[PDB]
C-alpha cells in the first residue's frame, strides 16, 4: 500500500479534507443555531447541537479530518464550555488558507512563520478588551449561565436551575490563599432521575450525603454530627463497624451497608439520629473537607423515589481547601431530563473560567471583530513576507461571525461595514445581535464571556492550525 | 441543499395512522414473525414492531412513549401534526423562510395554547363518586377502540374496579390493581366483574370443597446398592416433615370438623401425599400457584405472606365471607366474594380467540389508565376535536392581541391554526362524508355560539356529519390528555424544524 | 381496491374448497403436510390446521374452527362457507360504496336478531336424560354430516360404550357431567364394520407377560393404580459405585438382587391382580410376579393412565410402597383375546358392576376411511354433551331447511329498517342462500330445478293448520331429487340448537374482522 | 385514483427551468446540444427544443407557448410559473375532497370576473400624438427582460425609432413590412446601430468591381445563370457554343444599359443571380463597370420594392426601366469573403433596416433573439392603444378583490371558494419569482407592497404600486414608466386558465401499447 500524495496533490487533498466540513458545522453556530442529526452504524440518529459527538459519529475517508476531532476534545478538556459559540472555530482557519497556498508557490515553512507572529500578537489583543469585575458577587454568574440556555425553553426555570450550580461553585473553589481560585468541580455529580420538579433539587453550602437513615420517621435533627472516614452475620460484622466509631464518640454513622435490628440497640442510646450506609463516593466528598469536627447541623428528608441526607459542617477551618457536593437534578419527563442536560453540566465550566480570569472579553462576535481589526492593523506596519500570509488570518477571524450572520441569511457586508468603525473606534461592546439581527451593545444586551473563553480557545485555535501546515505526505495501509 | 431530502421523504409518514383515528376508524393487521396477530387502532403496538423506512420515524415512535404513560389513545394526533407540518414546507418554506423562523411561532403557540386550555375545560366533582358521570367518559372511550358490544359490558366494569380504590385524600394508583386474567372463554361479551380476589387455582382432587363461608388461607458415594436406598429415605422424609407440620397446626383453630373451607397455597412442587393426607380433614392445595398474586390477601381478611412452612401464625389465617369455585376447561378459579372491606379488585376477561382478547386487553389497559387521570385531576375536557377546532380560530385572528416579529410569526401563525385543522377533516374522512361541508357546519355553530353572548362548546358527530354536544353525548378528555399532547405537539414539530441536514454515511 | 377487495380472493381460494367439501355429497381431500403427514378426510378443519397459513385472515377462520370443535364440531365447515359467502357479498356492497363500520353494523344487528329468530323454529323440545333408546336415535342423523354408508354400525357400538359408562340413576341422580375423554375409539386395520366391538375396559396392544392374562375367572380381585413407576433404585442426581476394597465386588451384583428380593416381594404380598408399572423392570422381577400370578402393565404412555384410574376405580397412589388394603379398586375379569393377529390385551369386564371410561375397537379395511370414523365418533359423542351438560338443546330442522325460514324473516326485517339497512339486510339474506345451493350443488342437481323448490317450501306462506307439512318437509336426495322434495320427520334428520347458536356470533364475528382491515402489515416474514 | 398524483408529481419539476429566466434582473441558462450550436437565451422555445423531457406533460406546455410566440413571443415564463403554483395547490385541494373539476369550474367564473376588472386597472393611451417617453420606458423594461443593460441602453432608441415608421392614420401595422435583420460579424455586439434605410447582403466579388457608387441600378435575376462526332471538329464547336448562350445576353445588357445615358458610367449598375456566375461575364462587367454577385439570395429583392419602387426579375426575358431603381448614396464595405452594400439617402424609405454586428455565432444569438421578440411585442403595443400598467401591478391588485367577495362573488359554499382562493394565491408567486431571482427576501419586500395598498386603498386614491428590484423597494410602474400591452395580458390569464384545465381534468395515467 502507499496512499502517497507529492506535489500540488498533498497540498489540494489536505484543505479539502476539513473544507467540506466546514461548511456543514456552519450552522451550529449562534443562539439561533440549527440542530444537526447523526447517522451511526445501527440506523439510528442523535439530535444534538453539540459538535462534539458530530465529528465523532461522522466517519470522514481523509485521515487529515480526524485531527480536527483530536484538536475539538483539546478545547472540551480544557474549556468545553459553550461549544456553540466556541468549538467552531476549529474549522475557520484552513478554509481561509486555500486562497494562496499552491498559486503564490509559498513554502509552508514560510506561512508557519506567519503563524508564530499571529499568535504573538493575539494574545495581547484578547487581555486589551478585557474588563474586570467583582469577583464575590453571585448574581453576575446568575446572568452568564442563561446566556447559553438560550437554545431551549428552560430560561423559565434558570431561576432555579443557575442557583443550583452556583450554590455548589461558591461551595468548592479555594484550592490555595494565594498566587488564583483553582477548584475541582468533577466531585460533584449530577443525578438524573426522571419525574418531579427541579425544585426538589436540594443544594447549599456543605457537603451533601444522598442516602437515607435507619427509619423515615426517625428524627430530623442532630447537635454535631461529627464525620468520620444473612441476618445473623450482618449484625454481627456491620456492628463492629458502626459502634467502634462511637469510641470518639460521634453522632453521626457512615456505613457501607445497611443497619441490622441487633445494632439498632447500642446506635441508638446516644441520644441522636443513626444514619446508615452511605454511597461510596459521598465518602471522598467530605475526606476534602476534613476524624472530622464542626459539623453545625443534620437533615434527612422523604420522597418516594430515594431520600436525601442534610450535613452542614459550616466551619471547614479552626487554612483549608476546598468542599465537596452533591446534587440531583429532577426533570419533568423523560426526554426532557436527557436533553437539557447539556446546558446544566456545562454550568459547572461556566463558573469555574471566572474564577480563574475575573476579566470579561466581550461576546456575541465582538471578540472575532475586535481581533481581526488589530491583525489588519499590525499587518501594514510588518509588511515584509508575512503581508500576504498575516492579512489572510484577520479575513480568518473575519468570517467567524459572517457565519453567525448566516442563521439570518442576510448580507454580511452591510454589518461588517459598520463594524469597522463603530466596534474598533467606538469601544469593544459593540456586536451582532444573535436575536434580532442588527447591532446592539453587548453589555446592555446582556451577552459576555470570560476571558478564558475567548484566551484558552483562540490562543489552542492558533495553535492547532501548526499540524495542518506541516503536512507533505500521507502513509497508511500498513499497520500499527 | 439536503435539507428538502427529510422535508419531501418523511411526509409519505402521515399515511401510516391517518385511518386509525377516531370511533368511527377502521383497523390494520399486524403480524410478526412470532405469530402474534395484533389488530387494534393503539398506536403503541403499530408504531413498534412494524419495520419503518425513513430514519425521522424513531423520533415519532420514541415520541409516544410519553403517550403511554399519560394517554395511549388518540396518539395518531403525533404523526398527522408531523404530516401537516412537512407539507406547510413545502408552501411556506419552500418560499424561502428559514426553518427557524416558523418554529419561533409555534413555541410563542404553545404558551398562547395553554392560556387557553384553562378557559376550555370544565371542572368536575370527584369527591362525591358519582357514577353518572364516570358512565357517559367510559362510554366514548371505548368507542375509540371497541365496538358498542363490549363498551356496554365494560363501562359498569371499569367504573365500578376504580371505586375500590379510593380514600379521603383521593389516591388512587394504577400499581395498585395490575393483574388482569387473560383467558379464551365463553364470549368477548361475556366478561363478568369481581368486587373480591380472584385466584387462578382450584381443588386439583375430587374431595376438595366446591363451595365454602370462611376459608384458611396457608401461603407457601455409597459402598453399596443398599446404602443408596437410604438417601431416597431421607429425601422424601424432607418433604414429610414439612407435611406432617401442617396436619398439626391447622388444628389451631379447628381440625376435628372439617365443615369449612380450607386453603393451602404453595410456589412450587408438592408432595402428591398431600392430597391424600388432607382428604381426611379435608384441606385443599394447589399445584403451580403464582406468587406476586399472594400479596393481596393481606387487604381483605387481614392475613399474612409466608414464605416457608417453619413459621405459622393464626395471624395468617383470615376469615372469609363466601368463596366460590368455579370450573373452566383445565384449570379451576376460586373466586372470593362477600369481602367486608376489599382494597381491590380482579379484573377477568373472558373471550374466544386470541385476536378477540387483542382487542380486549388493549381496551382494558387503556381504559383504567384513562379512567384514572379522571379522578387524579377534577379538570375534564370535553373531546370530539372541540379543542382543536377552537383553538385555531382562536389564533386565526389575533393582530394586536398576540403579534410578536411582524411577518415572521404571522406566517407560523397561520400554518398552526391550519395544522390543527387535519384532526377534524380525518375524523370525517374515516366516517366516508365530505370534510368540507361538515367543517363549514361546525365553524357556523361555533360564530352563532359566540354571537349569542353565550359560552358553549359544539362537537362533531360522526354517525350523521352534523355537529352535536360533547355534553350530552357524553365525549370527554381528561385534562393530563392535552396537557402532556400539546406540550409534546411542540416538541415534536421542533425536531425535524430544527433539523439542518442528514449525511450518508457510517463505518461499514 | 388493493387491501379489503384482493383479500377476499385469498379466502376465495379456500372458500371454493369448502364448497365441495361441505354435506354427504361433498369430495375428499388428499393433504401432504411439509414433515410427511398424510391426512385424507372430508373436513376442511383439519386441512387448516396442518396448513401453513400465509394470509392473516386464514389464521382467523381456523381459530374460529376450533372453537366450534370445542364446543360443537358438527359442520363446522357450514359456518365457514357462510363466513366466505359474505365475502362474495362484500364485493357487492363496496361496490355499492357502503362503509366498513355500517357494513359490520348490518351484520351486527342481524346477529341478535337471528339469535331470536332460533327460538321460531325450534321442535322436538323435551327429551329424555338417561334413556339410551332414544337417544340411539337422535345421534344416527348426527353421522349424516359425515359418510352416511352406515350409520346403525357405528349406533351400536356407541350403544354400547354409554352403557357402560352411563352412570343410569333414573329420576334424579344428580348426574355429574358425562366426560368426553372416557371414551376413545382405537384405530384397528382389517376386519369389516360388523367385526368391531367395544371394550368395557382399556383396550391395550402389547405383549403379555408370563404367557397370557388369565386366572381371572374366579373374578374377585385387587387392582391398585401405581402412580410411581417401578425402576431399578437410584437417587434423583447421578451417583458413581465406588468400592472400598475386592469383597463389596462380588456383592454389588449380590447387593442388587437383595433389592430385587426385597422390592419385588413386598409389592406382591397383597397379590395385586394388575400391576401398572410405568417404567421398565429386571427380568428377576419374574420370580414373585409368575409365583403369585400377578400381571404387568410393560410401559404405558402418559395420556392412557389417566383413563385408567376410572375403570379399575383403583386410588392414585402417589409413591410405591407395599399395596394397602384401605385403598384399593374393584377388578374382576383381566383377560387377553386375539382380534386382528396379534394377542390384545383388554380389561372388559362381564356385567357385576358399571364402571366409566370404555373404549372401543375399530376395525376397518381402509386406514385412510378409519380417520373419518374416528372423527365421526369425537362428533357422535359431541351430540350427546349438548343434551347432557345443558338443559337441554332440543332440535331444528335440518338439511338446510331452517336457512330457507330465516330468508324470509331476514327479507322482512330489511323492509322495516331504511336507509343503508335496506342493502345490508337483503343481501344477509342472500348469505343464507349458499346452503342450499351447495348440498345442491355436491348431489349433482340442477340449480333451476331446486330454486323454486326452495321458493315453496318456507317462502310462500304457512298455512294456518296444526303442524304444516313446510315444517316438517325439506331438501334431501335418495330417490326424490327429480321432485327435490323430502320429508324430515320420517328420516328423523333433526340438528341441536346450539349448532347454530354459535355459528351466528362466528358469521359476524370473520366478517368484523376481515372486512375492517385496512392494510397487511407484515414486519420480517 | 392511485395514478392522480403520477402526473402532478413529474409535472412539478418543470417549473424550475424557466424561473430563473423570468424578469428583468432574472438570470441566463446554457444550452449546448451536439451539433456545435451554443444557444444562451432566456427564450423558453429555443429551451424546450432539443432538451429531452421525462414527463410527457411538458408537450402540452410547449403547446400553449404557440399561441403566446404570435401574440406575445416575450415574457412567456409566466406560462410554466402558474401552472407551478397551481400543482402545488394540486394536491392540496384536491385531498380535501374536492373534485378537481369543482376546482376548474371556479377558474372559469375568476377568469370571467379578471376581464371586468382587466379595462378598470388598464390606461388608455394615444398613439397617433406618437409619444416618445412612453415608447422609451416600455422598451426599456422589454430589453431587460432579455439582454443586459448594455445592450439595453444602445437597442432603446432603436426599437423606438423602429416601430415609429410602420404607422398609419388607420393603425395599420404589417408586421411583415419591416422584417430582414443584419446578420453579420463586425467589431463587439455593443457596436449595432439602427439604419433607417436598405441594406444589401451581397457585394463584388471581383476586384474591378465599382468601390463606391452614388446612383445604383439593380438588375435582379433568378433563374441559374451558370450554364452546364465524327470529328473532332463537331467538339471544338460544341465547347463553343456553350458560352454563346451568356454571350446572347451580354450584348442585351451592354445596350440596354447606355439606352437612357451611355456617356459617363460613373453610376452603379448591379446584376444579382441566385445561383453561380458565368466567369466570363467578369469581363464584360468590368470594363463596362458593371457589379456581379456569386451565390445570392432572393427574398431580399422584395425589399426595393417598399422603398424605392424596385423589381424583382425573374427571367431574362423582361427588362424594364422599373426593375433599375435608385439611391441617393451607396457605401460598400468589405467584411470576410463578402462585399456589404449600404444603400442610404433615400426619399422616403417606408422600411428600417437592422443592423447587427457582433463577434461569434453565440454573441450573435443573443442579439438575434432579442431584436425579433422585442420587436414584435412593442409592435403589438401600437396596434391597441389600451395599455395596462405592468411590473406585476395588475397581478397584486386583482388578488385584493378576489380576496374579498362574500355577497357580491359567491356561488356555492366552499366549491367555488376554494377556487376563488386558490387563483387569488395563484397570481401571487409572479411577484415572489421576481424577487427571487434578483437574490431578495420576496416576502419582506411583498409585505410592504401589501401595507402601502392598505394605505393607499383607506386613504381612497387611485395609485397603482409595482415592485422596484434594483433597490429592492416599492414603486409606481407610471413614474418607473413599465406598461404592458392589453392583448398580453388578457390572452395571457385566458391561455393560463386554458391549459390548466389540461393538467387538472386528467383522472388517471394509462399505458397501451406494443412494446
Amino acid at each position: 500500500s502507499q496512499e502517497r500524495t507529492t506535489g500540488r496533490q498533498a497540498q489540494i487533498s489536505n484543505i479539502t479534507a476539513a473544507k467540506a466540513v466546514a461548511d456543514v458545522i456552519r450552522t451550529c453556530l449562534g443562539p439561533k443555531a440549527m440542530l444537526k442529526m447523526l447517522l451511526d452504524p445501527m440506523g439510528g440518529l442523535v439530535l444534538t447541537n453539540d459538535g462534539h459527538a458530530i465529528l465523532r459519529e461522522i466517519d470522514v475517508a481523509h485521515p487529515a479530518a480526524k485531527s480536527m476531532l483530536e484538536l475539538s476534545r483539546t478545547q472540551d478538556e480544557e474549556v468545553g464550555d459553550g461549544t456553540t459559540t466556541v468549538i467552531i472555530l476549529a474549522g475557520e482557519i484552513l478554509a481561509q488558507c486555500a486562497p494562496y497556498l499552491i498559486e503564490k508557490n509559498i513554502h509552508p515553512v514560510i506561512i508557519i512563520q506567519a503563524l508564530k507572529k499571529a499568535l504573538t500578537d493575539a494574545l495581547e489583543v484578547i487581555k486589551q478588551v478585557s474588563k474586570p469585575v467583582d469577583v464575590e458577587n453571585d448574581a453576575a454568574m446568575k446572568k452568564l449561565i442563561q446566556a447559553s440556555i438560550g437554545t431551549k425553553y428552560v430560561i423559565h426555570w434558570s431561576e432555579k436551575m443557575c442557583e443550583l450550580a452556583l450554590d455548589a461553585v461558591k461551595t468548592v473553589r479555594k484550592d490555595l490563599g494565594q498566587t488564583f481560585e483553582i477548584d475541582i468541580k468533577r466531585y460533584v455529580r449530577v443525578e438524573k432521575i426522571p419525574g418531579g420538579d427541579v425544585l426538589d433539587s436540594r443544594v447549599l453550602k456543605g457537603v451533601l450525603l444522598n442516602k437515607d437513615v435507619v427509619h423515615p420517621k426517625m428524627s430530623r435533627h442532630i447537635e454535631n454530627p461529627r464525620v468520620v472516614l444473612i441476618l445473623q452475620i450482618e449484625e454481627e460484622q456491620v456492628q463492629l463497624m458502626c459502634e467502634q466509631i462511637l469510641a470518639v464518640r460521634p453522632t453521626l454513622v457512615i456505613t457501607e451497608k445497611g443497619v441490622s435490628d441487633l445494632a439498632q440497640h447500642y446506635l441508638l442510646k446516644g441520644g441522636c439520629s443513626v444514619l446508615r450506609r452511605v454511597k461510596k463516593s459521598d465518602n471522598n466528598r467530605i475526606a476534602r473537607v476534613t476524624v472530622g469536627t464542626n459539623c453545625g447541623l443534620f437533615k434527612v428528608e422523604m420522597i418516594g423515589d430515594e431520600y436525601f441526607s442534610f450535613l452542614d459542617n459550616c466551619k471547614e477551618p479552626l487554612s483549608g481547601l476546598q468542599k465537596a457536593c452533591t446534587i440531583m437534578l429532577r426533570g419533568g419527563s423523560k426526554d426532557i431530563l436527557n436533553e437539557i442536560d447539556r446546558n446544566l453540566q456545562d454550568a459547572m465550566a461556566v463558573a469555574r473560567n471566572v474564577m480563574l480570569s475575573p476579566s470579561l472579553s466581550p461576546g456575541g462576535g465582538a471578540t472575532e471583530m475586535a481581533v481581526s481589526v488589530k491583525l489588519a492593523e499590525k499587518a501594514k506596519q510588518l509588511e515584509g513576507i508575512q503581508q500576504w500570509p498575516y492579512q489572510a488570518v484577520a479575513d480568518a477571524m473575519e468570517c467567524i461571525p459572517r457565519t453567525l450572520i448566516q442563521n439570518a441569511g442576510g448580507d454580511p457586508i452591510r454589518l461588517l461595514s459598520q463594524l469597522r468603525a463603530k466596534h474598533a473606534q467606538g469601544n469593544f461592546t459593540t456586536g451582532i445581535d444573535g436575536d434580532k439581527g442588527k447591532i446592539v451593545d453587548m453589555v446592555s444586551y446582556g451577552i459576555w464571556e470570560p476571558e478564558v473563553i475567548k484566551q484558552q480557545s483562540v490562543k489552542t485555535a492558533i495553535e492547532s492550525a501548526c499540524l495542518l501546515l506541516r503536512v507533505d505526505d500521507i502513509v497508511s495501509g500498513v499497520r500499527k | 441543499a439536503a435539507l428538502k431530502v427529510n422535508v419531501t421523504s418523511a411526509e409519505g409518514l402521515q399515511s401510516v395512522l391517518e385511518t386509525n383515528l377516531g370511533p368511527k376508524g377502521t383497523l390494520k393487521m399486524l403480524v410478526d414473525g412470532a405469530g402474534n396477530i395484533k389488530l387494534t387502532k393503539d398506536g403503541k403496538v403499530l408504531l413498534t414492531e412494524m419495520q419503518i423506512q425513513s430514519p425521522t420515524a424513531v423520533l415519532i415512535a420514541r415520541a409516544a412513549a410519553a403517550q403511554d404513560e399519560i394517554t395511549g389513545d388518540g396518539t395518531t394526533t403525533v404523526v398527522c401534526l408531523v404530516g401537516e407540518l412537512l407539507r406547510q414546507a413545502h408552501r411556506f418554506i419552500q418560499e424561502g423562510v428559514h426553518p427557524r423562523i416558523i418554529t419561533d411561532g409555534f413555541e410563542i403557540a404553545r404558551k398562547e395554547s395553554m392560556k387557553f386550555l384553562d378557559e376550555f375545560k370544565i371542572s368536575k366533582t370527584n369527591l362525591s363518586n358519582d357514577r353518572e358521570f364516570l358512565l357517559q367518559v367510559a362510554r366514548s372511550s371505548l368507542l375509540t377502540k371497541v365496538d358498542a358490544d363490549l363498551t356496554e359490558v365494560l363501562t359498569p366494569i371499569v367504573t365500578d374496579a376504580v371505586l375500590s380504590v379510593y380514600d379521603a385524600q383521593a389516591d388512587n394508583l394504577d400499581l395498585h390493581m395490575v393483574e388482569i386474567m387473560q383467558m379464551q372463554h365463553l364470549s368477548p361479551k361475556d366478561t363478568t366483574f369481581i368486587k373480591g380476589l380472584v385466584l387462578d387455582h382450584g381443588g386439583r382432587h375430587p374431595d376438595m370443597p366446591t363451595r365454602v363461608k370462611n376459608a384458611y388461607v396457608l401461603i407457601l458415594f455409597y459402598s453399596s446398592a443398599d446404602q443408596r436406598d437410604k438417601l431416597a429415605a431421607s429425601e422424601r422424609k424432607f418433604v414429610d416433615a414439612k407435611l406432617k407440620k401442617i396436619i398439626d397446626l391447622k388444628n389451631e383453630v379447628c381440625g376435628m370438623d372439617p365443615d369449612k373451607g380450607f386453603v393451602i397455597i404453595n410456589q412450587k412442587g408438592i408432595d402428591p401425599m398431600s392430597l391424600d393426607v388432607f382428604a381426611k380433614h379435608n384441606i385443599l392445595a394447589l399445584r403451580r400457584a403464582k406468587r406476586r398474586n399472594m400479596e393481596r390477601l393481606q387487604l381483605v381478611t387481614g392475613g399474612e405472606a409466608q414464605n416457608s412452612v417453619e413459621d405459622l401464625s393464626p395471624q395468617i389465617l383470615g376469615f372469609s365471607g363466601l368463596v366460590y369455585q368455579e370450573t373452566i376447561g383445565e384449570e379451576k378459579f376460586t373466586y372470593v366474594t362477600e369481602n367486608t372491606d376489599p382494597k381491590s379488585c380482579t379484573i377477568l376477561i373472558k373471550g374466544s380467540t386470541h385476536y378477540a382478547l387483542a382487542q380486549t386487553k388493549d381496551a382494558v389497559r387503556d381504559g383504567l389508565r384513562a379512567v384514572a387521570n379522571v379522578l387524579k385531576d377534577k379538570n375534564i375536557i370535553p373531546g370530539a376535536g372541540a379543542f382543536y377546532i377552537a383553538l385555531s380560530r382562536y389564533l386565526r385572528s389575533a393582530n394586536m392581541n398576540k403579534l410578536g416579529a411582524k411577518g415572521k410569526t404571522k406566517t407560523g401563525i397561520e400554518a398552526f391554526a391550519e395544522a390543527l385543522l387535519v384532526i377534524p377533516k380525518t375524523l370525517v374522512k374515516n366516517s366516508g362524508f365530505d370534510p368540507l361541508d361538515v367543517l363549514a357546519m361546525v365553524e357556523d355553530e361555533l360564530d352563532d355560539a359566540q354571537d349569542s353572548d353565550e359560552t358553549r362548546y359544539v362537537g362533531v358527530d360522526l354517525n350523521i356529519g352534523d355537529s352535536c354536544d360533547p355534553t350530552i353525548e357524553g365525549i370527554w378528555d381528561s385534562y393530563r390528555v392535552l396537557r402532556n399532547a400539546i406540550t409534546g405537539a411542540t416538541g415534536i414539530a421542533s425536531n425535524l424544524l430544527l433539523c439542518d441536514e442528514l449525511l450518508r454515511a457510517g463505518r461499514s | 381496491d388493493g387491501q379489503i377487495i384482493k383479500s377476499i380472493a385469498a379466502i376465495r381460494e379456500l372458500h371454493q374448497m369448502c364448497l365441495t367439501s361441505m354435506g354427504p355429497c361433498g369430495r375428499n381431500k388428499i393433504i401432504v403436510n411439509h414433515l410427511g403427514k398424510i391426512i385424507i378426510t372430508n373436513d376442511a378443519a383439519t386441512m387448516l390446521r396442518e396448513l401453513d397459513i400465509v394470509h392473516p385472515a386464514v389464521k382467523v377462520l381456523v381459530m374460529a374452527t376450533e372453537q366450534q370443535k370445542i364446543d360443537m364440531g358438527d359442520g363446522t365447515n357450514l359456518v365457514m362457507i357462510l363466513a366466505g359467502e359474505l365475502l362474495n357479498v362484500s364485493e357487492k356492497l363496496i361496490s355499492m360504496g357502503l362503509s366498513a363500520v355500517e357494513i359490520i353494523q348490518g351484520y351486527n344487528m342481524a346477529r341478535k336478531f337471528t339469535l331470536k329468530e332460533l327460538d321460531e323454529m325450534v321442535v322436538g323440545e323435551i327429551t329424555d336424560k338417561n334413556d339410551k333408546n332414544e337417544l340411539l336415535k337422535m345421534i344416527k342423523p348426527v353421522i349424516s354430516s359425515k359418510k352416511y354408508g352406515s350409520e346403525d354400525i357405528l349406533s351400536e357400538l356407541v350403544s354400547e360404550a354409554v352403557s357402560h359408562v352411563l352412570p343410569v340413576a333414573q329420576q334424579a341422580g344428580e348426574i355429574p357431567y358425562f366426560n368426553v375423554d372416557s371414551i376413545r375409539v382405537v384405530k384397528i386395520m382389517g376386519g369389516s364394520l360388523s367385526n368391531s366391538t367395544v371394550i368395557k375396559g382399556m383396550v391395550f396392544n402389547r405383549e403379555p407377560e408370563g404367557h397370557v392374562k388369565s386366572l381371572s375367572e374366579d373374578k374377585k380381585h385387587k387392582v391398585a393404580v401405581f402412580t410411581c413407576p417401578l425402576d431399578i433404585a437410584n437417587t434423583e442426581t447421578k451417583g458413581t459405585v465406588l468400592l472400598h476394597n475386592a469383597q463389596e465386588m462380588l456383592d454389588f451384583s449380590k447387593g442388587e438382587e437383595k433389592q430385587i428380593d426385597a422390592m419385588m416381594k413386598e409389592i406382591a404380598d397383597m397379590g395385586v391382580e394388575c400391576i401398572v408399572a410405568g417404567a421398565g423392570v429386571g427380568e428377576l422381577a419374574l420370580h414373585y410376579l409368575n409365583r403369585y400370578g400377578i400381571l404387568v402393565l410393560k410401559v404405558p404412555s402418559k395420556f392412557e393412565l389417566r383413563r385408567l384410574c376410572r375403570v379399575c376405580g383403583a386410588t392414585p397412589l402417589p409413591r410405591l410402597g407395599a399395596p394397602t388394603p384401605e385403598e384399593l379398586g374393584l377388578v374382576e375379569t383381566v383377560k387377553t383375546m386375539e382380534i386382528g393377529g396379534d394377542r390384545v390385551t383388554v380389561f372388559k369386564q362381564e356385567q357385576g358392576e358399571i364402571s366409566r371410561t370404555s373404549t372401543i375397537i375399530l376395525r376397518g379395511a381402509t386406514q385412510n376411511n378409519l380417520d373419518d370414523i374416528e372423527r365421526a365418533i369425537d362428533d357422535g359423542v359431541a351430540a350427546v354433551k349438548g343434551l347432557m351438560k345443558p338443559s337441554g338443546g332440543k332440535l331444528l330442522p335440518g338439511a338446510g331447511a331452517t336457512e330457507i325460514e330465516l330468508i324470509s324473516r331476514i327479507t322482512k326485517y330489511g323492509e322495516r329498517t331504511p336507509g343503508l339497512l335496506q342493502l345490508a339486510i337483503k343481501q344477509f339474506a342472500v348469505a343464507f342462500e349458499v346452503v342450499p345451493r351447495t348440498l345442491a350443488e355436491t348431489a349433482g342437481l340442477d340449480v333451476n330445478e331446486v330454486l323454486p323448490n326452495l321458493y315453496a317450501a318456507h317462502n310462500v306462506t304457512e298455512p294456518g293448520a296444526v303442524k304444516t307439512d313446510h315444517l316438517y318437509k325439506g331438501v334431501d336426495i335418495d330417490g326424490e331429487s327429480d321432485e327435490g322434495v323430502k320429508d324430515i320427520r320420517e328420516e328423523n334428520i333433526y340438528d341441536m340448537l346450539a349448532t347454530k347458536k354459535f355459528a351466528i356470533n362466528v358469521a359476524t364475528e370473520a366478517a368484523t374482522t376481515v372486512l375492517s382491515i385496512d392494510q397487511i402489515i407484515m414486519a420480517k416474514k
